[PDB]
């Protein structure tokens, strides 16, 4: 499975979660930003690696990173 | 002479090449009349060919075994055997025009950089300022050397963006 | 479920698609990336791989010797090495019809055989092989040596025979033994073979294992060596009327420095080669006692490295810490080795065509063309590999904390300046070379060849005049008879060297003109651009402004996605990928130049090259179009000849190249969607859905696609040029 | 504008009048080049006492089919 | 001597071209699809 | 007229006028000085 | 809040069928089932091609992968303002609820969630690959 | 009151940032204990088209 990581520079803008097309990211409470929210990746087993979340991240540099890992049926997005 | 080459004024292949070009032009000219436009055009081309060959031989160019001229790129050989007009003087001429264009562009960029919207001055050229800088760029080597001596030509290391290594 | 293959990667083994097979095949040699890999095990695996490679090399050499002794005509080629073509091996193809059988039946054989272009005949004949029995004995000996190497590779992996980790890091001992033993003793042994076998065999005396212990190589018998009167060994050398292989006009000297070439064979003297190997053997042996290993005396490479920092601070910390970052990094050592190997390979190609070392090698035009092109392409690939491994070193083994302030860190400190200056050099060379070529083309098209720009290469011609060539007329150094440099060699080697360099019938410092100047600038452009791509990819491998964390993604990865405007071909692997095309283009230009200049020299009309090498139309018509008339005529409706195989290879390479263009232009997505449609079609087809796949069919990955397209491009390129070169040179001569 | 240019070139820089008298030997041409930097060599002898570039657009045949017999009409 | 017979190519070429590649291909294909316990 | 001059001051119009002027100058120079190969 | 139970006897939208439907993976590995509540009949676009008509009330559909179900979920939420939910169904009959995981959509923060795979540092603070070399397998410097 | 003054110009010291060694105008400084309270707006956008970012107190130097 691919490795999805969230760094402390996350501002809790929730744009990466909305851009995720396979419901991998979510928002959890936090105390490091004004929004008091932080992105989380508790379902990385379903991530394909489209990197839409990285495109939707507005921090410089990015707060969410995707590292291509072991390929499987869910990671390759195969309907067969 | 230099590198076993002979001057074009004393090369047999050079004269044979000139005779070949004039022969094919004259052969093409024999198919037309005498007071027609193609005949006058061909005669003009022949006169241009004669003037070109005479000027090349008059310039003192060095020809090879193929009858074609050769250029001397070594500064010592060019200044020692009268070949500075081939590659030396045009080199300095291009250096002057190149630095001229570069300095004009640099001055325009630095001038519009302190304005409110430099991107508008980049897509829409400010013709008066550009014309003034184009006319003032004649002293580009002097201005560039004075800029280099003052230390204002280059930017400091701390003000330039770099990779995270 | 999880499959057994691959055994070194559980993640790849769990992959249920066809990507598992391709990735397992492409990552088998990546020992550092396996499961449960340590440093000691890594070095042991590389040791075994080295032994296996040596066994393969020796077995291949034995196979060549065996086929030349069996199906070759070496016994008849040695008697007439000017009018007899060498035979590689026989051909047994059931697809051949009667015309193919009689067309390939050439070279005095009894059946269809292949005419060799590798030049092993001249080399073996020069070193001493005369009969097929010698080749058979050599093949058997090399096969047994290969078997011993294979057994050694298997033995070193078993317990009680695996070397320790500290043994593999003994740089001082390994370098002393390679400089003194693998380099010096081997060269000394070659000198012994040349003096004891090659030199007596070239003079009509058969010296073999049955009589070398009773035949004296010199009439004085080792006495001048012990008495210090070595000058007696150069007395009575081979005269100018010596016939190779016979005793007519043969001398008695064994170590001379006459220089030049042999008048008949047009190759280097055997005595000079033996003397050369002896001198370099003495130098390498002496150099083998430079590092301290176990006897107190010697040096430590770490001390020499740490004691080389300038006081002005220009190099920062100098070379401090370079010993640890090199001894602990295998990619750094591999990159250094590949860089040196590629440079030496190019040196070999240039020195062998200009200074022929094997007898009757200059007359074989096909051998020269094929050997030079082969070595140059191999050198280009090896150079690209050196830079690729350098990038791998930066991503995997570079440690900024250990390399703080040294030259290595300072390379990444000003990498932008290096890439920018390389870009400026490449841009200047490209614009000027292309501009001069287009200008000459327009002048030739407008009927005014005297108007084209023809700059005389006065610098290289000046160097040639310094070497002794008097055609230009500079008359200095070895060209002037009153110079000390000239008068100091007139009694040792200058007569033969000057006689060979002033002769325009050989490849020793050929005459150059404006066409040579222009093509040399094109060569410089190719070298600088290839270096720019490789250097930029190695320095930007750890990160740039677009990808600040590229070091955390490995050496090879597809991309960073379409975000930030697009990150296609952002990895260092992609930089190497784009650099392979430039390497192939550069080697293509150098091989085109070599082939055309030598073709015009062998045809007796160098003026054709001198007059048509200044405009690209001359290169396209007088070289590529004029020399392919016989190649494409190998098979036509009127029949076929022995040149039909090269025509088929020509079209074969063109097809492979065009096939590579597909993987290079079309990308994954379209293919994956098409594959999905095919999956549905197979799953919904009766009498066929009963046969289901064991691996889910998927499209090739982006990295795999780049590699496949590059492989097809390179294979088609190589096969097309090799076929055209051999066919044109063989048909013309 | 493109069609008007083709007709103007056929009316002032062509040999249509000469081509009409010999449509089997005179090559059609409707473009002339200025005598600069040696490009005048492109003004080949297309026939009918003219020097130009042989055209392949087929405008001469089309004008002959419509009944055009003079440069004034073009 | 070490010289092979006259019929050696007629037997070794079809072997190396059809016997050895078929056996090697079948063995490798069976090995790749082996399921781990 | 201010908008028209601003449109004429854009990058493509200025590039067209400048390249036309430079090309015309080079063409006229080669016309009055045919075949210049040296100085 | 309670985890919903899959009702197999749920009406499905009127669709004529297509070739982009389920494959052998639905019977051999797994498949997905999306259910939602529609206030009225409406023609919607199928993620696998074609236009179907969602019925009034409960609606159930089957898809080959999770991406298709989430794409249809996003389409129904953004075009008709509905609340869909889906499960992963195995050939043995096991049903696993997937989205929304806690009954609340992940775009908004909800109490009880625990952040996972979060690094309490930035990208520039990651270690060099030489420090993560010679591990059990290929490990990236961001995995630690 | 902690941090740079609103509207001033500061230099970015974050190496992985696109605006490293570049000047940017200060927008607002958060008064909480967040890791990156300084907000810096730049005239030139990054590759993603963003012109604002959040930096720490020690990540910005007055220039
Ligand atoms: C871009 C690289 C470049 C290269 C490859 C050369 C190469 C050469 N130059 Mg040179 N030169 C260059 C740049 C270069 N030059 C530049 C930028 C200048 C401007 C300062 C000069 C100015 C120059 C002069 C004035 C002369 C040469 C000369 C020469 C030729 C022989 C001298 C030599 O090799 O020493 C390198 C050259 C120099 C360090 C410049 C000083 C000249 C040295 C001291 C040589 C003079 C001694 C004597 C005249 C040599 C002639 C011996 C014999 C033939 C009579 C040689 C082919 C000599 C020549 O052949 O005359 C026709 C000569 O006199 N060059
Ligand atoms: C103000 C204009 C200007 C100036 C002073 C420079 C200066 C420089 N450039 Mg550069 N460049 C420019 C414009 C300019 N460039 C433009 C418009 C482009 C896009 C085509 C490039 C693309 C470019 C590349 C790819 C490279 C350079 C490089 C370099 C450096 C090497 C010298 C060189 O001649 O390279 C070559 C110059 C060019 C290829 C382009 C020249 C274009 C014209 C002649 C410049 C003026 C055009 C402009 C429209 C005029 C201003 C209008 C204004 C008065 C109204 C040098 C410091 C090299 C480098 O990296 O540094 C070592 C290098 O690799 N430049
Ligand atoms: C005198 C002792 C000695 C000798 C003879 C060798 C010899 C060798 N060692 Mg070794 N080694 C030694 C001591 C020695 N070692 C010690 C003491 C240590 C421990 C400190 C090591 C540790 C060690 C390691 C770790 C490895 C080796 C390896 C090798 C092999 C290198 C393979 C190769 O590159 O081909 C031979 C290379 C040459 C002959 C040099 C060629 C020179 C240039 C490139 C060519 C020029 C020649 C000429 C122009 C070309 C001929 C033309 C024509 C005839 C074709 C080689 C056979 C490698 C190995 O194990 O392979 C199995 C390797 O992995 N050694
Ligand atoms: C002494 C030479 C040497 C050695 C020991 C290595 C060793 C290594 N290289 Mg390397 N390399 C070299 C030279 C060398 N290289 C050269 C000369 C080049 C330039 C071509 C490269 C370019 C290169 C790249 C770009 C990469 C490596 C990588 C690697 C590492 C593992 C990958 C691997 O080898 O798996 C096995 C290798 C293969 C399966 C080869 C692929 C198949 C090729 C394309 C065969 C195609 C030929 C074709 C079939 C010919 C037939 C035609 C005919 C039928 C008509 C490994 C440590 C990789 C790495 O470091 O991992 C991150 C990596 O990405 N190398
Ligand atoms: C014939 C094909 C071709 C050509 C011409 C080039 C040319 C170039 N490559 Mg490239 N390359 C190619 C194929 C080609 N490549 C392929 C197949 C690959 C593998 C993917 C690569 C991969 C590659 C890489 C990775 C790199 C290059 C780089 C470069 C540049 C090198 C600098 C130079 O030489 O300056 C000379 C400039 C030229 C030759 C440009 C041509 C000049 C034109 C003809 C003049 C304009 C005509 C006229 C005035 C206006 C006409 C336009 C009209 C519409 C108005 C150069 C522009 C390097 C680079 O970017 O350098 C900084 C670089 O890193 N190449
Ligand atoms: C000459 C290079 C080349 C070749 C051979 C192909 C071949 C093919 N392309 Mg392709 N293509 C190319 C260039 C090429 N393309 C390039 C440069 C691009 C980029 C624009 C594309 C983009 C492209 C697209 C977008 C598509 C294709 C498709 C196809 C396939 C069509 C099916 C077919 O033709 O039936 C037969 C196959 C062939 C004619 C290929 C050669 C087969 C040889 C002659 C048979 C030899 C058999 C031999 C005995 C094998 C024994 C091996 C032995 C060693 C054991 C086919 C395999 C289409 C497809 O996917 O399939 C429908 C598709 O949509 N191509
Ligand atoms: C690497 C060296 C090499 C190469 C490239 C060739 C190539 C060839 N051989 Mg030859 N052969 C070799 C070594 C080699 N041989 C040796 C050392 C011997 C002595 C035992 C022979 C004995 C031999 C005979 C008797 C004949 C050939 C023949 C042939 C031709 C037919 C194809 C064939 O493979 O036949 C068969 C090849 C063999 C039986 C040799 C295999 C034995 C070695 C030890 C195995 C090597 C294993 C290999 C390295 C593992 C990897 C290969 C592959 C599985 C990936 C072909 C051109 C035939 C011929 O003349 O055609 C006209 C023929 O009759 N060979
Ligand atoms: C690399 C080894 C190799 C060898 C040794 C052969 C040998 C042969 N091929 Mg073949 N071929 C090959 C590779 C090879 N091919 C490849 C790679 C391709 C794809 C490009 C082809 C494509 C091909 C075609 C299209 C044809 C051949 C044909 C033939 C036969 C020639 C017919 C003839 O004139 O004789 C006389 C014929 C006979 C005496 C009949 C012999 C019957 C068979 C061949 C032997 C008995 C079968 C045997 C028991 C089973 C062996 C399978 C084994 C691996 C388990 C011949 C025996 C022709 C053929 O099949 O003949 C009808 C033909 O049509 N080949
Ligand atoms: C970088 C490549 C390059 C170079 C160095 C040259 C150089 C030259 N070309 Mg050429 N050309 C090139 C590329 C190049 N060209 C290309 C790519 C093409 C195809 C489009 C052509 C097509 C071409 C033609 C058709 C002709 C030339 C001609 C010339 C010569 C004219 C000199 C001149 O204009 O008078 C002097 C220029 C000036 C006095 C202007 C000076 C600028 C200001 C006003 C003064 C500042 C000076 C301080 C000159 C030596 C002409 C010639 O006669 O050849 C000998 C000619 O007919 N070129
Ligand atoms: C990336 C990288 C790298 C690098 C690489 C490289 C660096 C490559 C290259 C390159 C090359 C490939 C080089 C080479 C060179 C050479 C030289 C440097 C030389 C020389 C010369 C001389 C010195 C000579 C002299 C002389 C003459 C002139 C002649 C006569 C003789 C005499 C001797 C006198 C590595 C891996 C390390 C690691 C890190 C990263
Ligand atoms: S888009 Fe980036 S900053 Fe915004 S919540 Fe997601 S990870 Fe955090
Ligand atoms: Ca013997």
């Amino acid at each position: 499975a691919h490795i999805v990581k969230i760094y402390d520079t996350c501002i809790g803008c929730t744009q990466c979660v909305r851009a995720c097309p396979l419901d991998v990211l979510e928002m959890v409470p936090w105390d490091g930003c004004k929004a008091s929210q932080m992105a989380s990746a508790p379902r990385t087993e379903d991530c394909v690696g489209c990197k839409r979340c990285e495109t939707a991240c507005p921090t410089d540099f990015l707060s969410v990173r995707v590292y291509l890992g072991s390929e499987s049926t869910r990671s390759m997005g195969l309907s067969y | 002479d230099i590198a076993g080459l002979t001057p074009c004024s004393e090369s047999k292949a050079y004269a044979k090449l000139e005779k070949k070009e004039l022969k094919t032009l004259e052969k093409r000219l024999k198919q037309y009349e005498a007071d027609s436009a193609p005949a006058v055009a061909l005669k003009a081309t022949m006169e241009r060919t004669k003037a070109r060959f005479a000027n090349y031989a008059k310039a003192g160019l060095l020809c090879g075994n193929d009858g074609l001229p050769h250029l001397i790129a070594d500064p010592g050989l060019a200044l020692k055997y009268g070949h500075a007009g081939e590659v030396f003087i045009p080199t300095f001429g291009f250096l002057y025009v190149a630095g001229y264009i570069g300095y004009v562009g640099r001055q325009y960029l630095i001038a519009v950089k302190g304005e409110a919207k430099p991107t508008d001055k980049e897509i829409i050229i400010d013709v008066p300022l550009a014309t003034k800088l184009a006319w003032q760029g004649a002293g580009w080597p002097l201005a560039a050397v004075q800029e280099l001596q003052r230390g204002t030509l280059l930017e400091k290391e701390e003000n330039i963006t770099v990779s995270p290594r | 479920a999880t499959k057994l293959f691959p055994k070194f990667s559980q993640g790849l083994a769990q992959d249920p698609t066809t990507r598992r097979i391709w990735y397992g095949l492409a990552m088998a040699h990546d020992f550092e990336s396996h499961d449960g890999m340590t440093e000691e095990n890594l070095y042991q695996k590389i040791f075994a791989s080295h032994f296996g490679q040596l066994s393969i090399i020796f077995l291949w050499t034995s196979g060549n010797l065996f086929h030349v002794a069996w199906q070759g005509n070496f016994e008849q080629w040695v008697t007439d090495p000017v009018h007899i073509r060498p035979i590689a091996h026989a051909i047994w193809d059931p697809h051949f019809g009667q015309p193919a059988v009689e067309a390939f039946t050439r070279g005095g054989a009894s059946g269809p055989v292949n005419i060799s272009t590798s030049g092993v005949y001249q080399w073996w004949y020069t070193i001493g092989m005369r009969t097929n029995q010698d080749l058979y004995v050599g093949s058997v000996f090399l096969a047994l040596v290969s078997a011993i190497f294979l057994f050694a590779g298997w033995l070193h992996l078993q317990p009680n025979f695996q070397p320790s980790l500290s043994w593999f890091k003994d740089a001082e001992s390994r370098l002393n033994h390679h400089l003194s033993g693998l380099f010096g003793v081997s060269s000394l042994a070659w000198t012994g073979h040349l003096v004891h076998v090659a030199i007596p065999e070239s003079r009509g005396q058969h010296v073999g294992w049955d009589n070398f212990l009773s035949v004296l190589p010199h009439p004085q018998g080792l006495t001048p060596f012990f008495t210090g009167n070595w000058a007696a060994y150069a007395q009575s050398p081979d005269t100018a009327s010596h016939v190779f292989g016979t005793a007519q006009g043969s001398g008695q000297a064994i170590l001379t420095f006459l220089g030049g070439f042999h008048p008949q064979t047009q190759s280097l003297w055997l005595t000079d080669m033996a003397h050369h190997h002896l001198a370099i053997a003495v130098i390498f042996i002496v150099a083998g006692h430079m590092y301290r290993t176990n006897f107190g005396i010697g040096h430590r490479m770490q001390a020499i490295l740490e004691a080389h920092t300038p006081p002005s601070g220009s190099l920062g910390a100098g070379h401090k810490g370079l010993f640890d970052t090199v001894n602990n990094s295998l990619h750094f050592q591999l990159g250094l080795a590949l860089a040196s190997v590629g440079t030496i390979t190019s040196l070999v190609a240039q020195h062998m065509y200009s200074l022929p070392p094997y007898a009757f090698q200059a007359i074989d035009f096909t051998t020269q063309a094929a050997l030079y092109t082969h070595h140059q392409y191999i050198a280009g690939f090896i150079m690209c590999g050196a830079f690729a491994h350098g990038a791998i070193f930066f991503i995997r083994d570079y440690d900024p904390e250990q390399n703080k302030g040294n030259v290595l860190a300072r390379m990444l400190d000003h990498k932008e300046a290096l890439i920018s200056h390389l870009s400026w050099v490449s841009l200047f060379l490209g614009f000027h070379t292309l501009g001069l070529y287009v200008h000459n083309d327009v002048m030739q098209a407008f009927g005014t060849p005297e108007k084209q720009i023809l700059i005389e290469p006065v610098f290289a011609q000046w160097i040639q005049a310094a070497h002794g060539k008097a055609l230009y007329g500079f008359d200095f150094l070895l060209s002037s008879k009153t110079s000390a440099a000239f008068a100091n060699g007139q009694s040792l080697w200058l007569p033969g060297w000057l006689d060979a360099i002033n002769n325009n019938q050989n490849s020793l410092f050929l005459t150059i003109g404006p066409g040579d100047f222009l093509v040399h600038h094109a060569i410089a452009l190719g070298l600088h651009t290839t270096t720019l791509i490789l250097v930029k990819g190695a320095l930007d491998a750890r990160g740039s402004k677009l990808m600040p964390d590229k070091k955390d993604f490995g050496y090879s990865f597809p991309c960073d996605g379409p975000g930030r405007g697009g990150t296609c071909d952002i990895s260092a692997y992609d930089a190497f990928y784009l650099a392979v095309f430039w390497m192939l283009n550069t080697i293509g230009w150098v091989t085109f130049y070599w082939h055309w200049k030598h073709l015009t020299l062998w045809q007796g009309n160098v003026a054709q090259f001198d007059e048509s090498s200044t405009y690209l139309m001359g290169w396209l018509r007088d070289y590529l179009w004029l020399n392919s008339s016989q190649l494409i005529n190998g098979y036509n409706p009127f029949g076929m000849n022995s040149l039909s195989v090269w025509a088929w290879t020509f079209l074969f390479g063109h097809l492979i190249y065009a096939t590579g263009f597909m993987f290079l232009i079309s990308w994954r997505g379209y293919w994956q969607e098409l594959i999905e449609t095919l999956v549905w079609a197979h799953e919904k087809t009766p009498l066929a859905n009963l046969v289901y796949w064991k691996d889910k069919p998927v499209a090739l990955s982006i990295v795999q696609a780049r590699l496949v397209g590059l492989a097809h491009f390179s294979v088609g390129y190589i096969f097309t040029y090799a076929a055209f070169l051999i066919a044109s040179t063989s048909g013309r001569f | 504008i493109w069609l008007s240019g083709m007709y103007f070139h056929g009316a002032r820089f062509s040999n249509y009048e000469a081509w009409l008298s010999d449509p089997t030997h005179i090559k059609p041409s409707a473009q002339v080049v200025w005598p600069i930097v040696g490009q005048e060599i492109l003004n080949g002898d297309v026939g009918g006492g003219f020097q130009g570039i042989q055209i392949t657009s087929g405008f001469f045949q089309l004008w002959r089919a419509s009944g055009i017999t003079s440069e004034l009409q073009l | 001597p070490f010289v092979p017979p006259s019929w050696a190519p007629s037997v070794f070429v079809p072997l190396t071209g059809l016997v050895l590649p078929a056996i090697a291909m079948a063995t490798l294909f069976v090995y790749i699809e082996k399921e781990a316990p | 007229m201010k908008d028209f001059t601003t449109y004429l001051s854009t990058a493509p119009v200025i590039a067209t006028i400048w390249f036309t002027f430079t090309a015309g100058l080079l063409i006229e120079i080669n016309r009055y000085f045919p075949d210049p190969l040296v100085f | 809040w309670t985890v919903p139970t899959l009702n197999p006897d749920t009406p499905s939208p009127i669709f004529g069928g297509s070739t982009g439907g389920l494959l052998r993976k639905a019977q051999t590995e797994e498949f997905y089932v999306i259910t939602w509540e529609a206030k009225k009949e409406q023609i919607f676009e199928m993620p696998t091609g074609g236009a179907a008509i969602m019925r009034q009330g409960p609606n159930l559909l089957k898809f080959g992968k999770k991406e298709q179900c989430l794409a249809l979920t996003t389409q129904l939420r953004n075009k008709f303002k509905l609340t869909p939910c889906f499960y992963r169904v195995f050939p043995d009959g096991k049903v696993q609820y997937l989205h929304p995981a806690d009954g609340v959509y992940p775009e908004k923060v909800n109490a009880g969630r625990v952040g996972a795979n979060q690094n309490m540092r930035r990208i520039g603070q990651n270690v060099n690959p030489i420090k993560v070399k010679f591990s059990g397998r290929m490990m990236s410097p961001a995995e630690i | 009151e902690v941090g740079p003054k609103r509207g001033s110009l500061v230099k970015i010291l974050r190496p992985e940032s696109y605006w490293f060694n570049q000047v940017g105008k200060v927008v607002s400084v958060d008064q909480s204990g967040v890791r990156y309270p300084v907000v810096v707006r730049f005239e030139n956008q990054n590759y993603a088209g963003v012109t604002t970012n959040n930096y720490a107190l020690d990540e910005v130097v007055a220039a």
